[PDB]
């Protein structure tokens, strides 16, 4: 069966102002639980490892780039 | 009955959107620990040529 | 009994709110630990308090 | 929604709740409730409630045939 599992609340007569037989269709309701922990990057301590940036365009950059002069 | 269809198809789309969501931080997490993981050398090496 | 805690209490579906509350501090109530009474009169001297 | 669903589940409608899943179809029976006053062989038999069957011990009655 399909029924094996769920609860229902009500029915669908079709058009039986007074009868109670007939093709009923039930509606079979489910349980669902969304087992799951609400975690941000900048909610966690690996936050203090990085400087984080918003760039909203990083698809269009190919390469990045970065000048260290050092002055021996 | 179509309005508990309704609440039944958007109880479906925003718990999917919000574990699309989850699923990109987790992936944002996992992959700034490999990148911090690639750039990793180990202590017995750091002990000595730091 | 912390490896016991930190086996036991994982992913668990039908959650609700924080239910069994103490008196003293108030926090939830995590598990329950069914005994007999030589262990009971024991692990309140080892852990004291 | 027709029952008491609301401590079982919880609270909250973000990580728990209720939510259709299928609309099955199956077929209820009609059957015909008769009567004894609604078919027809209550000609041949008038039926009056007697109400208790204990008053008449007499497995017999006399019958005055006048011709």
């Amino acid at each position: 069966s399909a029924a094996e599992g769920l609860f229902h609340s009500f029915d669908l007569l079709v058009g039986k102002d007074a009868r109670e037989a007939g093709i009923k269709f039930e509606v079979l309701l489910g349980v669902y639980t969304n087992a799951i922990q609400y975690v941000r990057f900048l909610e966690t301590a690996l936050a203090v490892s990085c400087v984080n940036t918003e760039f909203k365009d990083l698809s269009r950059m190919t390469d990045g780039k970065i000048q260290f002069r050092i002055s021996v | 009955v179509e309005y508990a269809e309704y609440v039944g198809a958007v109880k479906t789309v925003a718990s999917a959107l919000q574990f699309g969501v989850d699923a990109l931080e987790r992936g944002l997490i996992n992959t700034v620990l490999s990148v911090k993981l690639r750039h990793a050398p180990p202590m017995f090496i750091l002990q000595t040529l730091a | 009994l912390s490896e016991m805690v930190a086996a036991v209490s994982g992913e668990s579906v039908l959650k609700g709110v924080s239910t069994y509350t103490t008196a003293k501090g108030g926090e939830p109530v995590g598990g329950v630990f069914i005994v007999t009474d030589n262990v009971l009169r024991q692990l309140l001297t080892f852990l004291g308090e």
